């Protein structure tokens, strides 16, 4: 039985919400804890955002452009943005976007618990995270970690975020205009 | 491809410093920049005290790009400010002149 669904408070400062999960879990069943246990809207667009694995960069302008891109496009359609999790790749790149604005908007973050940095002080519920196995990028208010036990794999989250695309764009909550939110992959 | 910063850094290895001995460096030399590239990192920890004792430095010495930084990334005025520090900043003698007196 899992033990955590705590928040990061990194000492900016930001908050979140997040559980441990396995890969044994239905998207059924993390969507209905997506809307109700966590009390989230439904996204009129998926922006599923990978990238390369390792930190990489990007030229100035470039940077500018995704980041403003990014954040604008999230306001037009109000939706949620599945990611992978930790601070290095595209990913470190879609934190400093959401620093870029600040404003207001909330991103998905589907990525291992398996790979976290202090995994075990995050087992602690609702607790205080000051994140100083990498940290999870603490520009996120959303990022399900799927504990599949094993510990400093990539797993578990290849898997998982499929399954819950495939899932949110078949089951057609809400208005659900065409079928459901569709799902774009930048 | 800039000797200022290049000699500055050479100093932060060269210190043999952990982040708050670099930190109280930059702070007596007035340059902000070198500690936010590479004072400030991303994912190893500072020592606990460390950097709220800066602060008593900080305030006292009109730091104001430093105040920026090292309160405003980690130490909350709401966690830092007591009776016996503000009493202590009301009391120092660094910095500019004051009518206090």
């Amino acid at each position: 039985p899992t033990d955590a669904f705590g928040t990061i408070e990194f000492q900016h400062s930001n908050k979140a919400m997040y559980v441990r999960v396995s890969f044994d879990t239905k998207p059924d069943l993390l969507l209905h804890l997506m809307t109700k246990e966590w009390q989230l809207e439904l996204p009129k667009l998926l922006i599923s955002v990978h990238g390369g694995l390792q930190n990489f960069e990007l030229q100035p302008k470039l940077k500018q452009v995704f980041g403003k891109g990014l954040i604008k496009a999230a306001m037009t359609t109000g939706a949620w943005i599945f990611t992978g999790g930790v601070n290095t790749g595209v990913i470190r790149h879609v934190g400093d976007a959401l620093k870029d604005h600040a404003s207001k908007i909330c991103t998905i973050g589907i990525a291992p618990w398996g790979i976290v940095e202090n995994q075990e002080d995050l087992i602690g519920r609702d607790v205080v995270r000051p994140y100083q196995l990498t940290v999870l990028n603490s520009m996120h208010s959303h990022f399900i970690l799927a504990d599949n036990g094993t510990t400093g794999k990539y797993g578990a989250e290849v898997k998982l975020r499929r399954q819950l695309e495939k899932h949110i764009s078949l089951q057609k909550i809400n208005t659900r205009i065409g079928q459901g939110v569709p799902v774009v992959a930048l | 491809q800039d000797i200022d910063l290049a000699i500055l850094t050479a100093l932060l290895k060269g210190a043999n410093a952990s982040a708050p001995d670099q930190l109280s460096l930059a702070l007596a030399w007035n340059r902000v920049d070198i500690a936010r590239s590479q004072i400030f990192i991303y994912g190893q920890q500072w020592p606990v005290g460390s950097l709220e004792q800066a602060m008593l430095d900080a305030l006292v010495l009109d730091r104001v790009d430093f105040v920026k930084l090292l309160i405003e990334n980690g130490v909350s005025m709401h966690r830092f400010l007591t009776i016996s520090r503000l009493e202590e900043l009301y009391n120092t003698r660094h910095g500019p002149s004051n009518t206090l007196y």
